[PDB]
């Protein structure tokens, strides 16, 4: 089967070079032009330029003209993007595509499954974790939330549990957001019987592997502050 | 180059529906207008091409139309794999452009959201910042409005929220907001407070706490 496999994910600094990389195989890599698409996050799809790589002729989007550097090695049937100098708005999903002819147009009928490219000056820290816990005398219904706040990490990604895996039920993990002091911020939450309060511990475990930590913290609302 | 406009940005629908999505060209691009499917964290998937060809191997289900500047993408009979986002693609001329995508996403009845407000905590205080954390859980359709207030003053430009994708079982939504404030600041203040706005709410909902009896 035609497969395109890219090169695994950069986290970058500004001014920093980056060449990332795009391997076809299941077909004859010289015969078919490959695209490079970019994805910002949260945004949708925009062409940036092609190559031909049996004569190496590329083509690029005006807002990429310059900007960027399109590539091939036949020899190896791998396809390059690259840049000399990046910037924290090059954060972006990148994906290479090979293009097929059909219907007197250019289509992209296969596509790599993307390179994430995540570019700032934050150095890489590992988050601090704090309890989500209702006030003492708020909770008035038969299930009361509570949670986790999992603050000032970088980069992405964290994965969050709850009781060692062992609750999976009514938790929500929301997308993290981009502070702007450059961190990560995010929160877990999940909701219980409001008669567990008093019997049942409800403690997350937060790992983040950038930074080669894990945090677990128990949940609770001490009686004094 | 060619400006692509999709239409609707969004629209929620149900299994077994007839969905349509359109798509407009600043400009005449003949018949030369692709269409492909994208699920979160995945590559696109082609389906359709010279707006009325299917792609080997996609379920006929999918259908486009349309010529010159208008185009439209039918989903017959939509199934649970389709929700997902749309983008057309012209092929006239360079440079290749896209639509900005159309998400097609779960309908449901109305759900009111459960609404929790929780303090900072102690440890937070400890390092000079106080959080604090409105949850709204489990609740349809997805427009919702959150406003904090301390000491009755609305907040403007210190709070940042979040909402998850749609709940695999109920096809619900759940936001989480943050206000962020410094130590000092969150200890001259008194009540603090979240108010949601929601159509499954006949009004307002309040949750808040007073600094010092929570
Ligand atoms: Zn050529
Ligand atoms: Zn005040
Ligand atoms: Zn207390």
């Amino acid at each position: 089967e035609v497969q395109l496999v890219q090169s695994g994910a950069e986290v970058k600094k500004p001014g920093e070079s980056l060449k990332i990389s795009c391997k076809g195989s299941g077909y004859s890599f010289t015969n078919y032009w490959i695209s490079w698409v970019r994805q910002m996050p949260g945004k949708g799809l925009e062409w940036m330029g092609f190559i031909d790589p049996s004569d190496s002729y590329t083509n690029y989007a005006p807002s990429f003209q310059g900007q960027v550097t399109i590539s091939a090695d036949k020899s190896i049937s791998t396809a390059y993007l690259q840049w000399s100098s990046l910037k924290a708005s090059d954060t972006a999903m990148y994906y290479c595509a090979r293009q097929l002819y059909q219907g007197y147009m250019d289509t992209f009928d296969s596509w790599g499954q993307g390179t994430l490219v995540t570019v700032s000056s934050a150095s890489t820290k590992g988050p601090s974790v704090f309890p989500l816990a209702p006030c003492s005398r708020s909770t008035s219904e038969s299930t009361a939330a509570l949670g986790c706040l999992v603050k000032d990490y970088f980069p992405e990604p964290v994965t969050v549990s709850w009781n060692s895996g062992a609750l999976t039920s009514g938790v929500h993990t929301f997308p993290a957001v981009l502070q702007s002091s450059g961190l990560y911020s995010l929160s877990s939450v999940v909701t219980v019987p409001s008669s567990s309060l008093g019997t049942k511990t409800y403690t997350c475990n937060v790992d983040h592997k950038p930074s080669n930590t894990k945090v677990d913290k128990r949940v609770h609302h001490h009686h004094h502050h | 180059d060619i400006q692509m406009t999709q239409s609707p940005s969004s629209l929620s629908a149900s299994v077994g529906d007839r969905v349509t999505i359109t798509c407009r060209a600043s400009q005449s691009i003949g018949l030369y207008l692709a269409w492909y499917q994208q699920k979160p964290g995945k590559a696109p998937k082609l389906l359709i091409y010279a707006a009325s060809s299917l792609q080997s191997g996609v379920p006929s289900r999918f259908s486009g139309s349309g010529s010159g500047t208008d185009f439209t993408l039918t989903i017959s009979s939509l199934q649970p794999e389709d929700f997902a986002t749309y983008y057309c693609q012209q092929g006239n001329t360079l440079s290749y452009t896209f639509g900005q995508g159309t998400k097609v996403e779960i309908k449901r009845t109305v759900a009111a959201p459960s609404v929790f407000i929780f303090p900072p905590s102690d440890e937070q205080l400890k390092s000079g910042t106080a959080s604090v954390v409105c949850l709204l859980n489990n609740f349809y359709p997805r427009e919702a409005k959150v406003q904090w207030k301390v000491d009755n003053a609305l907040q403007s430009g210190n709070s940042q929220e979040s909402v998850t994708e749609q709940d695999s079982k109920d096809s619900t939504y759940s936001l989480s907001s943050t206000l962020t404030l410094s130590k000092a600041d969150y200890e001259k203040h008194k009540v603090y407070a979240c108010e949601v706005t929601h159509q499954g709410l006949s009004s307002p909902v309040t949750k808040s706490f007073n600094r010092g009896e929570c």
